[PDB]
C-alpha cells in the first residue's frame, strides 16, 4: 500500500520528454537535441556562465534573459553541452542496456535525433515514442557517465557473448551491393598494385565499381606477412581498406552471416574502441553506396513463372483423380484431406523454388526483390513466394472448441500480384486477425512470467580477489542421449583453470594455473583429445560474505576478468528473467517449481 | 501585411463576400509581381473596391508608380452585388522563403495580419548534354539549357547574376592562399 | 468562377442493379417510431409510448373509492434551440404534458368527482435530426448493443470434472434464468440461474406431481438415480425440503414453497418472457402454440425435460453461441422504452401507496404524483449509463461509422466475464451482417465489431441483408424482387458469389462457381446455386469499402489503414482522390453536416454566413396567402468539435442560381464538390535517399510546406465559474492584484481577454478576483491588505493565466447571463412595466394582423347563400380563443353547402391556428426570457453565480516529428525537410515531393500503393478522374493502355537524376502520384521539460503533467539499472536532492548558481517521516 511503489518511484526535477528520430550523420557517442530542451535542462549551468561573464549580477536577471531567449549567446549551450553528457532513459527498462549516456548535440526543431545503431539496445521502433532524458549535475556522476555509461563501451550483451549492434537491413543491402561478382564489364583482366592503381583506374571510369581484377596485396599467414596476387574487385578493396591491419584480407560475398563473423573476429582480436571505429565507418560507406546505387522496386522486377499458369492448372487433373477416387469412396475422409494438402504443398514448393531461381538468374547483378531476399536485409522465401506465387494453404480454425488443425481443401491459389476474389480475402482476414488475437493473448501470458520472475531475486555482491578453494568443479560437455546440444567451448571459456594442462603431444604447457583462459587456448583445447577439465565454480568459494574474483571469471560485458567491487547478482537476475517473454512442461510453472523447493507432486 | 476594414483576426468573415478572410490571404499569396524602376524598397497600397464586381488581380491598380503586376487575370474573390471592401497592402523584396510568424515583426497594431511570402522568381530549369563529332575526331559536346521564369525578368539577367556570384566565390578560393 | 464541374469515370464489369440503402436507417427509424414533435391524433398501432400506457394504466385502489386514468398526451415544442443549447451548456429537451384523469369516488359512496388536469411532468431530451443528443452542452450517442435472444438452449458442457453435463437453459426477458443440468452421477438436477444443483424430481413434485412411485410410473434410470439421491419423496415433505435447501436456519414452509414454484414457472406478473422469447421457445422446441401466456407452461416443461433426456443420452447435438441467430439488436428505442417503463411502473407503485388512503376534497392531480422520479431515471440513463458515449466528432467518416458501432458490453448480450474466444472472434456468419475486416484488435477485438452497409434490422432483432433471387441458371431477374434474409434461414441454401462473371443478361459464364454452403466452402456448379450476393462490394464495412485496389493487399494492413482513416485530421483545403471507388458522394449525403436544399427554387442571396433562399411560392396558392416564405440557413462557421478539430463550411452556389431538391449548397469539413475528400494527391518516388528514410519514415520537399496542403486549424475552450460563497462573492473583474499592466492589456476592462489578441504563455486569460472572507480567523487581514491599493487583501487572485506551451489567437468571449436584467434605469418597476407594455403593444398589433389574415384569407370559397358571415366572423375574431368557433366557422354559411371539397378554408384556418399557437409559444418564451432575465437567467448551476469563457485557436503547419499516413497502412513520421534542389528530379525539371523507403514494402504485402501511384501519375495531366469498385476494379492490361495513351513509360519505371551530382541513378527508379493523409498525433503537444518548479503542500515533490511541467516517474526499474552498475552519486542525488528535498533542492540550486557544485546530501524526510510515523512509543531512536 505504502512502502513499495511510491516510496521509491518519484518525481524528478531535471528531466525532459519528447519524440525521437533516426540519425544518419552523428557518431556513435552523440545525439541530436532540440534547441529548447537544451536551452532549459542546462539552465543553471548557463546561469553560472552568465555570472562568470560578469555582465549579470542577479539570478533574476539571468532567468529573465534565459527565458525570453533573446539575441544573445547560445555559445554557452554549445560549450557546456560538449563535456556534460546526458542520460537517455527508456520507460520499460528490461536490462541495463536500456539506460545510457551520450554527448548531446544541437539540431533544428522539436525532435530528438538518435543514432541508428543504438536503438536495438533499446529494442524500440520509430513509431513516435517519447523517450526521457536526464541531467546529472554532479561531477562524480558525470565521470561515471562518460567512463562506464557511455555507449561506445557498452557494445556487448551481458546475457551472453553475442554482439548487440548487428547492423540493419539497409547497410547489409548496400554491402551486399558492393561485393558481388559479375563476369564481363568495364576493364576486365588487368593488373594493379593495390591501393593507388585501383583507385586511379576506378576514379577515371576506365573500370566500373566492379570487375574481376588481379592485384598484389598483403595478408598474414598465422600470423605473418604473405603478399600474393589475389583475384578480387575494387569494392572489396575499398572496404578492406578499413578492416584493421591485424586480421588480413577479406574475400567473400559479404552477407549478414559473414558480417557478424567478421565483427566477432575483430573484437576478439583487438578490442572495443577499434571494433567501434570499424563498425562506424563500414556503416557510413555501405550506406552511401546503397544510396548512389539507386535501388527501387517495380512490377517488371517480379516475374511470375509462366509455368505457374501451367503448374497451378496441372495439379487440378491430379486433384481430379483423387477427387473421383474419393468419389468412389475407397478412401477415408481425413486421408483425403491429407493427400490433397500434400499435393498442394508439393506444387507450392516446386513453384517456389523455380520462382526463386528464375529470380536469381535474370541479372545476377541485381533484382531488387532477389537481393533484398538473399542479402538478408528483410524478407524470406515465404513472403516473396506470396508476392509472386500462390498464397499457400490456410487453416480452418473454427476458432472455438476445436484444435483448428485440418485446413481448407482448396488453397488460396491467387497471389498478391493479380488480386484476390472476395471469398479468399475473407478467409485471409479470418486467419490474420486470428493470428493477431493469438499474439495479443501470448503477450498477456508472457507479462506475468516477466513480472514475477523479475521479482525473483535481489541480493549482494562478490568480495575477494581469490578464494583459495583448490577444490573446483570437474567441468565437461553435455550430450543428451542422441547428440551433443551444449558445447564445452563456451562452458569452459573465460573460467579460471586449476592444474596446468599440456597436450597429449609431449612437452607443451597449455595453461599456467590461475590464468585467464583465452579463446585461442579454448580452441586448441577443443581440438585436443582432452575430455574434461577442472575449473572453479562461484559455488565452491571459501570466501564468506561474497565470492572471489578468480572464483567467477570472465566479465561478459567487457571481455576481461571480473574485477573487485562490481555487483553480479542483479545482473544474473535480469539476464535470467528477461528471456521469459519468449518462454512458451516449460514456462513459469516449472521455473518457479524448481526455484521454490516445491514437491513435484509426481 | 494586410489590414482589412471591419475584420480583426484571421478567422473573421466580411458581410457580402463569398470567401473567408483566410482564403483572401491565401490566394493573395499567389500573385506574382514585377518592378519597372530600381530602388523600390517597400510599398503600401490602398484598394477601395466599391462596386458590384468580381475582384481580380489586375483589378489591382498598380497605383504606385514604382511597381507593377504581371499576372492580371487571377480571381481574388467574388463579391455580391453590394459588398464594399477596403484593403491595404505592403509589398517588399526578399530571397528564398520566409514563414509568417517571423513577419510578426511589423507592428500588428491590433489589426495588421502578416502573411507567408514566397519570393523566388524562378519556376523551371533545364540542362542536357549530347556528343557531337567529326569522323575519327571526337570531343565535341552539346549543352542545351532552358530557363522558365515568372516574367519578372528575362532569363539572361538571372543567368548572368548566377554566374557572377559563382565566379565571385571561386575568385578568393583560387588566388588568395592564406596559410596556417 | 468557371468551376470544373466534372464527372468521374466508372469502370465495372457488371451492372449495379441495386442501390445504397441509406445509412441512418437504424437510429432515426427507431426514434421516429418512438416519439415525434406533435399531432398524435390517431397513432401508434400498436407499439409505442401508447403501448406503455395501455400496459400500465389505469391504476385504482383495493376496490376503495378512488381511481386514476390517462388522457392522451401532447408533445410540446422545445423551449430552446439546438445551437443555443450547445452555446449555453443546457440540454435540448422538450416539455411533456398529459391530461391525467383523477376519478374520486365518494368514500363508501358513489363517485365524487371525475376531473382532468393538465400535468407538466418534466422535460425529456430530444433527438436532433441526426441521432445525437446535446446533454449539458456535449453531444453523445446511444450506441447499439447486441443482445441475447430469449428462449431455450441445449448444451452438453464438457471438462467440468471431466464428466459430460448436459444443461438445458430457459432464458426469459426479465427475471431469473432456469437450468436443467446432469450431475457427474448421471443424476438430473433442475434449478435457477445456473446455480446449485437441485433434483429434477424435486421440482417435478414441487409442481404437483404425486408420490415418487407415481412420478416414476409417469416418467419411466436418470430419473431413478435422481430419486435415489432425492432427499424428498412425497408432495408435502417434498416442497418442505425444496424450501429447506433454499435458505439455512430459516423455516421451510410447504405453502411458501408452493407459491414460490408456482410463481417461478406459471406467474404472468412475475415471469417476463418477450414475444421473441416465446417465438424461440416455440421454434427450438418445435411448438405450435404461439398466442398463449408469455410464461412457462406445464407442457413446455414436459417437452424440455423430454428433449433434455434425449440429448443427455447422446442422441442430439449441442448448441453454438457465436451463431448470430442467437443474438438480437435492441436498437436505441427499445432500451429507452425499457428504462421509461421501469420508471413509470414504480411511479404507479407509489401512487397506489398514496391513494390506498384517500380523503376527498383534499386531493387533486397537483399533489397525487411526484413524477419527478421519471425525470431522475431518464436523465440518469442519458447522463451516466454504460452505452451513452461522447462523440468522436473530428471527421465525417468518424461519425458515420461511430453511429453503427455495435457494442457488446453490459446487460443484454453476453458479459465481459463470460466471453471465451468466440466473442473475440469473427464467426462463419458475419458474412454481410457484421464486418469481417473491421473488428479492431486490442481489448475489444470481437466485442465492438461493426455493421456492414447492406445490413438491415428486421422486426425481431435479427440482422438481415439483401440477396438476389437465383434459380436454374438465371439470376431470377437480377432483379425485381430483392429478398432480404435473416441469419436463421440462410443455413441451408447455396449462396453463389457476385464476382463470378455474368452476361448483361443474368447468366454465369463458367463451369465452376464459388460458394459457401455449410461452414464448408466449396466451388459449386451453377446448376444449383439458389441466391446471389447483390454487390461483391458487400463484405466490407463502411470505412472498409473505401480502399482503392483492395484485392492486392493484406488484411492486417487494411485494418490499421482503416483505423488511421478514422482519425484523419480535417485539412484546410481537401482534394478529391483522383482514384476512388464509387461510394463517395452518397456518404457525404447521409451525413447531415452540409446545408442541403429543402425544396426547389432560386437563390435570392448567398454569402459565407447566410444562404437566403426564396423557396417555391406555389404552396401558398392552393392556399390564398398567409405570409412571406423565404428561408435563411445560417452557417457552421468556425466551432470547436469534441476533439478540438474545428468545423467550417463554404457555400457553393451563386447569386442567381436555381436549386433543386436534394442539392448540396456547401462544401467544407473534409468535403469538396459533394465528394468525400480526406487527403491530397502528390508526387512520390521510391528510393532510399541518404538513409533518412531508414525504417518506414518519410522524406519531404519544401513545396509541400509551401503549397499548404498539409495544414489545419485547432481551437479549445477555457471556462471559469464565479460563485456565491459562504463568506463572500466571487467576481470577474480587472482589478487583479500583483499582476502587471501588460498582462492586463489583452484583458478588456471587463476582466476578460478581448477577442483579437495573441497569447504568450503565462498572461491573463480570465480575471477572477474574489474577496472570499472564509478566513473567519481575522478578516481584518482581508480589509488590511484590501485597503493597500493592490487589494490582495485575502481577496484571492484566481485570474486563470495562460498555460505554458500555449500560443494562439483569441476568438469571442461571452459573459452569458449575470443574474440580473435589472441593472440600470435607476428603477425596477418602471423598467419591467415598460417592458411588459412594449410586449403588450407588439403582441396586440402582430395579433391584429394575424386576425386580419385569418379573417380575410378564409372567406374565399364557393359557399352559397346570403352573406351573413363577415360581421359575425369579425365579432368572433375580436376575442379569438381560437377553439370555440374554429371548426364551426360561424357554422352556417359554410354549412349551407352540404357537399363541399376538402374545405380549403378549414385548411387555411387550422394553418392560422397552428401559426398563432407557435406565435403564442415564442411570445410566452419571450415573456419567460425577460422575466427570468431579471433573475439568474439561463439554466445555471445552483451554487454559483456565473461562468465565463474564452476561445483560443491555433493555426498549425507541418514540422519534423509530425506523423503522416496513407490508405494502405503506410504509417510514418517526417524525418527531414529537404530543400527542393537536391530532390531527385526527373528528365523534365520537376523535383519529386515525397520519397519513400522501398524496404518496408516487400515484407508487408500491400503493393496496392504502387498500383495507385501508377494510375494517379497517368492521370494528373489532367485526364478524366477514375472510379473503380473494390473487387471489380481496373485490370492490368487496361492500366497499360491508359498509361500508354497518357504518353508515359508503359512500364511504371523511369530514370532519375540527382541534384548535386547530375548522375543518372544506374538503376531506374519508380515515380508516381499517390493519396496522402495527416494523422492527429501532432508533436507540438509532446513537448515538456522542467528544471525548477512549484512545490506541493503535502510533500516536497513537484508534480507534473504539462498542466504543470514537473518531471517523470523515476520508477523502480531504473533504480535497479543504476544498481547494476556502480552508481556512486547518481542514485544518491536522484533519491535525495534531485527530488523530494525542497530544502536540499533550494540549497543545491543556490550552490550551483553560487559556485559550489559539491553537495552535502543529508537525510530525506522519508526517514524523518519514518521516525515520526513509526511513532516510537516511549521513544528510543539512536544517535550512534
Amino acid at each position: 500500500g505504502r512502502f513499495r511503489q511510491n516510496l521509491l518511484g518519484k518525481r524528478v526535477d531535471y528531466s525532459a520528454r519528447s519524440v525521437i528520430v533516426v540519425g544518419p550523420e552523428l557518431k556513435m557517442h552523440e545525439c541530436g537535441l532540440p534547441k529548447d530542451m537544451a536551452a532549459e535542462l542546462y539552465k543553471p549551468f548557463i546561469i553560472r556562465k552568465l555570472i562568470e561573464r560578469g555582465i549579470v549580477k542577479t539570478v533574476k536577471s539571468a532567468k529573465k534573459i534565459v527565458d525570453r531567449k533573446e539575441p544573445v549567446i547560445w555559445d554557452i549551450l554549445e560549450y557546456v553541452m560538449k563535456g556534460h553528457p546526458v542520460l537517455l532513459n527508456r520507460a520499460p527498462t528490461l536490462h541495463r542496456l536500456g539506460i545510457q549516456a551520450f554527448q548531446p548535440k544541437l539540431i533544428e526543431g522539436k525532435a530528438i535525433q538518435l543514432h541508428p545503431l543504438s536503438c536495438t539496445a533499446f529494442n524500440a521502433d520509430f513509431d513516435g515514442d517519447q523517450m526521457a532524458v536526464h541531467l546529472p549535475l554532479s561531477n562524480e556522476a558525470i565521470l561515471e557517465a562518460q567512463l562506464l555509461m557511455l555507449a561506445s563501451h557498452n557494445i556487448l550483451n551481458p546475457a551472453n557473448g553475442a554482439p548487440i549492434t548487428v547492423p540493419s537491413q539497409d547497410m547489409v543491402l548496400g554491402l551486399y551491393y558492393i561485393t558481388k561478382l559479375r563476369p564481363n564489364t568495364k576493364g576486365h583482366g588487368l593488373i594493379f598494385y593495390g591501393p593507388e592503381e585501383a583507385t586511379i583506374a576506378y576514379n577515371e571510369g576506365k573500370v566500373d565499381i566492379h570487375a574481376p581484377i588481379k592485384v598484389y596485396v598483403e595478408d598474414y599467414e598465422n600470423g605473418e606477412l604473405v603478399r600474393r596476387m589475389v583475384e578480387t574487385s575494387v569494392g572489396r578493396l575499398m572496404v578492406n581498406e578499413y578492416v584493421p591491419k591485424k586480421v588480413g584480407y577479406v574475400n567473400e560475398v559479404l552477407g549478414k552471416k559473414a558480417l557478424r563473423d567478421i565483427i566477432g573476429s575483430v573484437i576478439k582480436i583487438c578490442g572495443v574502441a577499434t571494433t567501434a571505429k570499424f563498425l562506424d565507418d563500414i556503416k557510413n560507406l555501405g550506406y552511401y553506396m546503397a544510396f548512389k546505387g539507386g535501388l527501387s522496386f517495380n512490377l517488371a522486377d517480379v516475374l511470375i513463372p509462366d509455368e505457374k499458369d501451367q503448374l497451378i492448372q496441372e495439379g487440378y487433373t491430379a486433384v481430379e483423380q483423387i477427387m473421383q477416387d474419393y468419389s468412389m469412396g475407397f478412401i477415408t475422409f481425413n486421408e483425403r484431406y491429407n493427400q490433397i494438402i500434400d499435393t498442394w504443398t508439393h506444387i507450392n514448393g516446386r513453384l517456389s523454388n523455380v520462382l526463386i531461381k528464375q529470380l536469381s538468374s535474370d541479372n545476377d547483378g541485381f533484382n531488387s526483390v532477389f537481393m533484398m531476399m538473399d542479402s538478408g536485409a528483410r524478407g524470406s522465401k515465404e513472403q516473396i513466394r506470396q508476392l509472386s506465387g500462390m498464397r499457400g494453404l490456410m487453416a480452418k480454425p473454427q476458432k472455438s472448441g476445436a484444435e483448428g488443425g485440418q485446413i481448407i481443401e482448396n488453397p488460396i491459389l491467387s497471389n498478391f500480384k493479380e488480386g484476390l476474389s472476395v471469398l479468399e480475402y475473407f478467409i485471409s482476414t479470418h486467419g490474420a486477425r486470428k493470428g493477431l488475437a493469438d499474439t495479443a493473448l501470448k503477450t498477456a501470458d508472457a507479462g506475468y512470467l516477466t513480472r514475477r520472475l523479475v521479482d525473483v531475486s535481489h541480493d549482494v555482491i562478490i568480495t575477494e580477489e581469490d578464494c583459495g578453494t583448490l577444490r573446483g568443479l570437474l567441468t565437461t560437455e553435455l550430450k543428451q542421449n542422441e547428440d551433443v546440444v551444449a558445447s564445452l567451448y563456451e562452458r569452459i571459456l573465460g573460467r579460471v583453470s586449476v592444474h596446468d594442462i599440456i597436450h597429449p603431444t609431449t612437452g607443451d604447457i597449455i595453461v599456467r594455473a590461475g590464468e585467464e583462459i583465452r579463446e585461442q587456448a579454448a580452441q586448441i583445447i577443443e581440438d585436443s583429445p582432452i575430455e574434461a577439465v577442472e575449473i572453479r565454480s562461484v559455488l565452491t568459494c571459501e570466501s564468506k560474505k561474497g565470492v572471489c574474483a578468480k572464483c567467477y571469471g570472465r566479465n561478459l560485458a567487457t571481455n576481461r576478468m571480473v574485477q573487485r567491487g562490481e555487483v553480479v547478482g542483479v545482473i544474473a537476475a535480469q539476464s535470467i528473467g528477461e528471456p521469459g517473454t519468449q518462454l512458451t512442461t516449460g514456462g513459469l510453472p516449472r521455473v518457479t517449481e524448481l526455484f521454490e523447493a516445491r514437491n513435484p507432486s509426481n | 501585411a494586410i489590414k482589412i476594414e471591419g475584420v480583426e483576426h484571421e478567422f473573421a468573415t466580411i458581410p457580402g463576400v463569398l470567401e473567408d478572410v483566410t482564403n483572401i490571404i491565401l490566394n493573395l499569396k499567389q500573385v506574382r509581381f514585377k518592378q519597372i524602376v530600381p530602388n523600390a524598397d517597400v510599398e503600401k497600397a490602398t484598394i477601395v473596391i466599391s462596386n458590384s464586381e468580381v475582384f481580380r488581380a489586375g483589378d489591382l491598380n498598380a497605383q504606385l508608380s514604382n511597381f507593377e503586376v504581371l499576372n492580371s487575370n487571377l480571381v481574388i474573390c467574388h463579391l455580391d452585388k453590394s459588398a464594399t471592401l477596403t484593403m491595404e497592402f505592403s509589398i517588399n523584396k526578399g530571397r528564398g522563403y520566409v514563414s509568417a510568424e517571423e513577419n510578426r515583426a511589423e507592428h500588428n497594431e491590433l489589426s495588421t495580419i502578416a502573411i507567408d511570402s514566397i519570393y523566388t522568381p524562378i519556376r523551371n530549369v533545364k540542362y542536357a548534354v549530347e556528343n557531337f563529332r567529326v569522323e575519327q575526331k571526337t570531343d565535341y559536346e552539346k549543352l542545351l539549357m532552358e530557363v522558365t521564369t515568372d516574367g519578372s525578368i528575362r532569363p539572361v539577367d538571372a543567368l548572368r547574376e548566377a554566374a557572377q556570384i559563382l565566379i565571385s566565390h571561386f575568385s578568393l578560393f583560387a588566388e588568395n592562399k592564406i596559410a596556417i | 468562377t468557371p468551376t470544373t464541374n466534372n464527372k468521374r469515370i466508372n469502370f465495372a464489369s457488371i451492372k449495379n442493379p441495386l442501390f445504397y440503402p441509406d445509412f441512418l436507417e437504424v437510429q432515426l427509424k427507431s426514434f421516429h417510431d418512438f416519439l415525434q414533435l406533435d399531432t398524435p391524433p390517431e397513432r401508434r398501432k400498436k407499439e409505442g409510448l401508447y403501448k406503455v400506457f395501455a400496459e400500465n394504466f389505469p391504476i385504482t385502489d383495493t376496490r376503495n373509492n378512488f381511481v386514476l386514468e390517462f388522457l392522451d398526451y401532447y408533445i410540446d415544442p422545445p423551449k430552446y434551440s439546438i445551437e443555443e443549447c450547445l452555446s449555453r451548456g443546457l440540454t435540448y429537451s422538450v416539455p411533456l404534458k398529459a391530461k391525467l384523469k383523477l376519478y374520486c369516488t365518494d368514500p363508501d359512496h358513489e363517485d365524487f368527482a371525475t376531473v382532468i388536469q393538465d400535468v407538466f411532468l418534466g422535460p425529456i431530451p430530444y433527438m436532433t435530426s441526426s441521432g445525437t443528443f446535446v446533454i449539458n452542452g456535449a453531444e453523445r450517442v446511444i450506441v447499439s448493443q447486441l443482445h441475447r435472444s430469449p428462449g431455450v438452449f441445449f448444451g452438453q458442457s464438457l471438462h467440468t470434472n471431466g464428466t459430460k453435463l448436459y444443461s438445458a437453459r430457459i432464458i426469459p426477458f426479465k427475471g431469473s434464468w432456469i437450468e436443467f443440468a446432469t450431475d457427474i452421477n448421471n443424476v438430473m438436477y433442475a434449478y435457477i440461474d445456473r446455480k446449485k444443483k437441485l433434483p429434477v424430481t424435486t421440482l417435478l413434485r414441487a409442481i404437483g406431481f404425486e408420490a415418487d412411485k407415481d412420478i416414476l410410473d409417469i416418467f419411466n434410470s436418470i430419473i431413478f438415480n435422481t430419486l435415489q439421491k432425492d432427499p424428498c419423496n412425497s408432495e408435502k415433505e417434498a416442497l418442505y425440503y425444496v424450501y429447506r435447501q433454499l435458505r439455512n436456519a430459516e423455516p421451510a414452509d410447504d405453502a411458501s414453497a408452493r407459491e414460490v414454484i408456482t410463481n417461478l414457472f406459471f406467474s404472468d406478473k412475475r415471469y417476463d418472457l418477450g414475444d421473441v422469447g416465446r417465438y424461440r421457445i416455440n421454434k427450438k422446441l418445435n411448438l405450435n402454440i404461439d398466442p398463449d401466456i408469455k410464461v412457462l407452461t406445464n407442457e413446455d416443461i414436459i417437452e424440455i425435460i423430454k428433449y433434455l433426456i434425449e440429448l443427455v443420452n447422446s442422441k442430439a447435438s449441442v448448441d453454438d453461441i457465436d451463431h448470430l441467430s442467437n443474438r438480437r439488436v435492441r436498437t436505441v428505442g427499445e432500451q429507452l422504452y425499457n428504462q421509461f417503463g421501469i420508471g413509470l411502473a414504480r411511479m404507479a407503485r407509489t401512487v397506489r401507496d398514496r391513494m390506498n388512503v384517500r380523503d376527498n376534497e383534499v386531493f387533486t392531480p397537483i399533489d397525487l404524483v411526484n413524477a419527478k422520479t421519471i425525470s431522475s431515471v431518464v436523465n440518469s440513463f442519458f447522463g451516466t449509463n454504460a452505452l451513452s458515449q461522447f462523440m468522436d466528432q473530428t471527421n465525417p467518416l468518424a461519425e458515420i461509422t461511430h453511429k453503427r458501432r455495435l457494442s457488446a458490453l453490459g446487460p443484454g448480450g453476453l458479459s465481459r466475464e463470460r466471453a471465451g474466444f468466440e466473442v473475440r472472434d469473427v464467426h462463419y456468419t458475419h458474412y454481410g451482417r457484421l464486418c469481417p475486416i473491421e473488428t479492431p484488435e486490442g481489448p475489444n477485438i470481437g466485442l465492438i465489431s461493426s455493421l456492414c452497409v447492406y445490413a438491415k434490422i428486421s422486426d425481431l432483432g435479427f440482422i438481415t441483408t439483401p440477396y438476389r433471387e437465383v434459380k436454374n441458371g438465371k439470376v431470377d431477374f437480377s432483379d425485381n424482387g430483392l429478398k432480404y434474409y435473416t441469419a436463421e434461414e440462410e443455413e441451408e441454401k447455396t449462396v453463389a458469389q457476385g464476382n463470378a462473371p455474368l452476361d448483361e443478361n443474368g447468366r454465369f459464364v463458367r463451369e465452376r462457381v464459388k460458394a459457401r454452403y455449410e461452414s464448408d466452402f466449396p466451388l459449386v456448379t451453377p446448376d444449383e446455386v439458389d441466391l446471389m450476393d447483390v454487390s461483391p462490394t458487400q463484405i466490407a464495412s463502411i470505412a472498409a469499402a473505401l480502399i482503392p485496389f483492395l484485392e492486392h493487399d493484406d488484411a492486417n494492413r487494411a485494418l490499421m489503414g482503416s483505423n488511421m482513416m478514422r482519425q484523419a485530421v480535417p485539412l484546410l483545403r481537401p482534394e478529391s482522390p483522383i482514384v476512388g471507388t464509387g461510394i463517395e458522394g452518397k456518404l457525404v449525403k447521409d451525413s447531415r453536416t452540409q446545408i442541403v436544399a429543402e425544396r426547389g427554387g432560386e437563390v435570392v442571396f448567398v454569402d459565407a454566413s447566410c444562404i437566403k433562399i426564396r423557396y417555391d411560392r406555389t404552396a401558398d396558392e392552393e392556399f390564398v396567402s398567409f405570409d412571406d416564405a423565404i428561408v435563411t440557413y445560417y452557417l457552421p462557421k468556425y466551432r470547436k468539435t469534441n476533439q478540438s478539430t474545428t468545423i467550417d463550411l463554404h457555400p457553393i452556389c451563386s447569386k442567381g442560381d436555381r436549386v433543386e431538391a436534394g442539392q448540396i449548397l456547401t462544401e467544407g469539413y473534409s468535403t469538396q464538390g459533394g465528394e468525400l475528400a480526406l487527403g491530397r494527391n502528390v508526387q512520390v518516388a521510391y528510393m532510399p535517399w541518404k538513409g533518412y528514410n531508414y525504417e518506414d519514415a518519410i522524406v519531404l520537399n519544401e513545396r509541400m510546406v509551401r503549397e499548404d496542403f498539409f495544414t489545419s486549424v485547432h481551437v479549445d475552450e477555457y471556462i471559469l465559474e464565479v460563485r456565491e460563497t459562504k463568506r463572500g462573492l466571487e467576481e470577474l473583474t480587472s482589478d487583479i492584484p500583483n499582476v502587471s499592466e501588460d498582462a492586463t492589456r489583452d484583458l478588456d476592462e471587463n476582466g476578460i481577454v478581448r477577442i483579437g489578441a495573441h497569447i504568450e504563455p503565462g498572461d491573463i486569460l480570465i480575471g477572477k478576483i474574489t474577496p472570499k472572507g472564509e478566513s473567519d480567523p481575522t478578516p481584518e487581514e482581508k480589509l488590511l491588505r484590501a485597503i493597500f491599493g493592490d487589494k490582495a487583501g485575502d481577496v484571492k487572485d484566481a485570474s486563470l493565466k495562460a498555460t505554458p506551451s500555449l500560443r494562439g489567437v483569441v476568438i469571442d468571449t461571452k459573459l452569458f447571463s449575470k443574474a440580473a436584467k435589472k441593472k440600470s434605469r435607476t428603477s425596477t418597476k418602471e423598467a419591467v412595466s415598460k417592458l411588459d407594455e412594449t410586449y403588450a403593444k407588439r403582441q396586440q398589433q402582430l395579433h391584429e394582423r394575424l386576425i386580419e389574415k385569418l379573417t380575410e384569407l378564409t372567406k374565399g370559397k364557393t359557399c352559397c347563400g346570403v352573406k351573413d358571415y363577415l360581421n359575425v366572423e369579425l365579432i368572433k375574431a375580436g376575442s379569438k380563443f381560437t377553439k370555440k368557433d374554429l371548426e364551426a366557422l360561424d357554422f352556417n354559411v359554410i354549412q349551407l353547402s352540404d357537399w363541399t371539397n376538402d374545405a380549403h378554408t378549414n385548411e387555411l384556418i387550422k394553418a392560422v391556428a397552428v401559426n398563432y399557437l407557435k406565435h403564442s409559444k415564442e411570445i410566452e418564451a419571450e415573456l419567460r426570457r425577460r422575466k427570468l432575465d431579471e433573475t439568474i437567467g439561463d439554466e445555471l448551476p445552483a451554487g454559483i453565480v456565473q461562468m465565463a469563457k474564452v476561445y483560443i485557436a491555433k493555426k498549425r503547419k507541418i514540422q519534423v516529428g509530425d506523423k503522416m499516413a496513407g490508405r494502405h497502412g503506410n504509417k510514418g513520421i517526417v524525418s527531414k525537410i529537404v530543400r527542393q534542389e537536391d530532390m531527385p528530379f526527373l528528365a523534365d525539371g520537376t523535383p519529386v515531393d515525397i520519397c519513400l523507403n522501398p524496404l518496408g514494402v516487400p515484407s508487408r504485402m500491400n503493393l496496392g500503393q504502387i498500383f495507385e501511384a501508377v494510375l494517379a501519375w497517368a492521370g494528373r495531366k489532367m485526364n478524366v478522374k477514375f472510379a473503380t469498385p473494390i473487387f471489380d476494379g481496373a485490370s492490368l492490361n487496361d492500366m497499360n493502355e491508359w498509361t500508354d495513351k497518357a504518353g508515359l513509360p508503359r512500364d511504371g519505371k523511369t530514370y532519375l537524376y540527382d541534384g548535386g551530382t547530375g548522375e543518372r541513378f544506374d538503376q531506374p527508379a519508380t515515380v508516381g502520384v499517390t493519396y496522402f493523409l495527416k494523422l492527429g498525433h501532432m508533436v507540438d503537444d509532446k513537448m515538456h521539460a522542467r528544471s525548477i518548479g512549484p512545490y506541493s503542500l503535502i510533500t516536497q515533490q513537484p508534480l507534473g503533467g504539462k498542466a504543470q511541467f514537473g518531471g517523470q516517474r523515476f520508477g523502480e526499474m531504473e533504480v535497479w539499472a543504476l544498481e547494476a552498475f556502480g552508481a556512486s552519486h547518481i542514485l544518491q542525488e536522484i533519491l535525495t536532492v534531485k527530488s523530494d528535498d525542497v530544502v536540499g533542492r533550494s540549497k543545491a540550486y543556490e550552490a550551483i548558481v553560487k559556485g559550489d557544485p559539491m553537495p552535502t546530501p543529508g537525510i530525506p524526510e522519508s526517514l524523518n517521516v519514518l521516525l515520526h510515523e513509526l511513532k516510537g512509543l516511549g521513544l528510543s531512536f539512536s544517535l550512534d
